[PDB]
């Protein structure tokens, strides 16, 4: 009976720690994935605007080499 | 000689305190612990329950246990609260939340060693310890779970001593939480294995007595506990006064318990008081055997008596007592098993209780007690088949398997009672 009592209290400790562990790892995975997605959204927007500035330069370089 | 008393949890400590008030009054001990009686019969066996300290002071041989402080503060402030030894109060802070697993496996385990230290200090100074009595309820968390843990450790360290309990059994009619049937099933499993005698005190019966017979529209815990304390006084009278008998807890057990697992007793009391008409011996005898005076809500006509003890208190004719006890046995012979001859025993004590001229206490070992366990088993099953409220327990580390085993043990106890009822 005494050994069973020790197994019960150890199982309770183990389950509390496992719940803490799994919530910590789930949170960390989410908070990384969200950062990566947002930065990729902003990088695509900036890249589209820089491609626009490049096209405006080719236009002015077209008008100069017309004359 | 010496008895050690233990009270655990809210219920246990309230009824325990009431017990010590009543018997301290009978022995002429006041709240300060000074003797102010009129008769040497009060002191001749005082040492059974009280230690003598310096100054001819008498101190109860009593240990007070809880996982929360509240109720022991109420004891310490109660009317006789100063009589208990301060070092005998052992309390935690966390509480047990009406949860047997907290009492037995987690919160309770942290405190049990410090409780055993005080038990050992009391036993060490006993001239000749006869054994132990515990007061507790089965429906909560501390008295139920930690009480049965304590019972197990005491058996392990004092394996040849008698262990006796006064155990309050739960009812939906007087209920604090829905989980009471779980806590009670887990506790009975322990008692079947580790006690010699258990007095079954059913809150259902105490309520019905207060309501129907004593006429009280709203019974409080105080009203129920008054009956409990009067019953316990009755049942300890033969050890406590010079009544010829040369007995100890073991000789009483040997006389009352024919099979080791079937040791659950049904108490009764007469007359029932909340008057002036004195009571004839026929009247005490008729009422003590009446279903309505029983403290466990079981019909004794639904079973048979394995054994009976009757204790009469007051000045009365022993001839008339014998005649009436014989009358009830001879006219109702079919309810008494024929294969244990002379299974009804009678004691008389000269000293009456406070406020009565004559009284009787009843102790029955009847197979009808199976009715109580069946009740609890049905309430258990109705939840357990859907696993309702189980997460409170598995969160403290218990598996379902332990519940299944406890349920099986209690159905076996019921089957045994039925085997001896049909013989
Ligand atoms: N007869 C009686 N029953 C009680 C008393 N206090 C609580 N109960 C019952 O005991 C059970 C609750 O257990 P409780 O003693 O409060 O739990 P604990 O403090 O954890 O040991 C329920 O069945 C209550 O109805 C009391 O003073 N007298
Ligand atoms: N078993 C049993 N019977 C009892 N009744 C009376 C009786 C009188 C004469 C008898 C007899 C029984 O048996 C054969 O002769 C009381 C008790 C008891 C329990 C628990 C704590 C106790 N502190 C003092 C007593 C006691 N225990
Ligand atoms: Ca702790
Ligand atoms: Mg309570």
């Amino acid at each position: 009976k005494r050994e069973h009592e020790r197994e019960v209290i150890q199982k309770a400790i183990e389950e509390n720690n496992n719940f803490i562990k799994m919530a910590k790892e789930k949170l960390a995975q989410k908070m990384e994935s969200n950062k990566e997605n947002r930065e990729a959204h902003l990088a695509a927007m900036l890249e589209r605007l820089q491609e626009k500035d490049k096209h405006a330069e080719e236009v002015r370089k077209n008008k100069e080499l017309k004359e | 000689r010496e008895i050690v008393h233990i009270q655990a949890g809210q219920c246990g400590n309230q009824i325990g305190a009431k017990f010590w008030e009543v018997i301290s009054d009978e022995h002429g001990i006041d709240p300060t612990g000074s003797y102010h009686g009129d008769s040497d019969l009060q002191l001749e066996r005082i040492n059974v329950y009280y230690n003598e300290a310096a100054g001819n002071k008498y101190v109860p041989r009593a240990i007070l246990v809880d996982l929360e402080p509240g109720t022991m503060d109420s004891v310490r402030s109660g009317p006789f609260g100063q009589i208990f030894r301060p070092d005998n109060f052992v309390f935690g802070q966390s509480g047990a939340g009406n949860n047997w697993a907290k009492g037995h496996y987690t919160e309770g385990a942290e405190l049990v060693d410090s409780v055993l230290d005080v038990v050992r200090k009391e036993s060490e100074s006993c001239d000749c310890l006869q054994g132990f009595q515990l007061t507790h309820s089965l429906g909560g968390g501390t008295g139920s779970g930690m009480g049965t843990l304590l019972i197990s450790k005491i058996r392990e360290e004092y394996p040849d001593r008698i262990m006796n309990t006064f155990s309050v059994v739960p009812s939906p009619k007087v209920s604090d939480t829905v989980v009471e049937p779980y806590n009670a099933t887990l506790s009975v499993h322990q008692l079947v294995e580790n006690t010699d005698e258990t007095y079954c005190i059913d809150n259902e019966a105490l309520y019905d007595i207060c309501f129907r017979t004593l006429k009280l529209t709203t019974p409080t815990y105080g009203d129920l506990n008054h009956l409990v304390s009067a019953t316990m006084s009755g049942v300890t009278t033969c050890l406590r006064f010079p009544g010829q008998l040369n007995a100890d807890l073991r000789k009483l057990a040997v006389n009352m318990v024919p099979f080791p697992r079937l040791h659950f007793f049904m108490p009764g009391f007469a007359p029932l008081t909340s008057q002036y008409r004195a009571l004839t011996v026929p009247e005490l005898t008729q009422q003590m055997f009446d279903a309505k005076n029983m403290m466990a809500a079981c019909d004794p006509r639904h079973g048979r008596y394995l054994t009976v003890a009757a204790v009469f208190r007051g000045r009365m004719s022993m001839k008339e007592v014998d005649e009436q006890m014989l009358n009830v046995q001879n006219k109702n012979s079919s309810y008494f098993v024929e294969w244990i001859p002379n299974n009804v025993k009678t004691a008389v004590c000269d000293i009456p209780p406070r406020g009565l001229k004559m009284s009787a206490t009843f102790i029955g070992n009847s197979t009808a007690i199976q009715e109580l366990f069946k009740r609890i088993s049905e309430q258990f099953t109705a939840m357990f088949r859907r696993k309702a409220f189980l997460h409170w327990y598995t969160g403290e580390g218990m598996d379902e398997m332990e519940f299944t085993e406890a349920e099986s043990n209690m159905n076996d106890l019921v089957s045994e009672y039925q085997q001896y009822q049909d013989a």
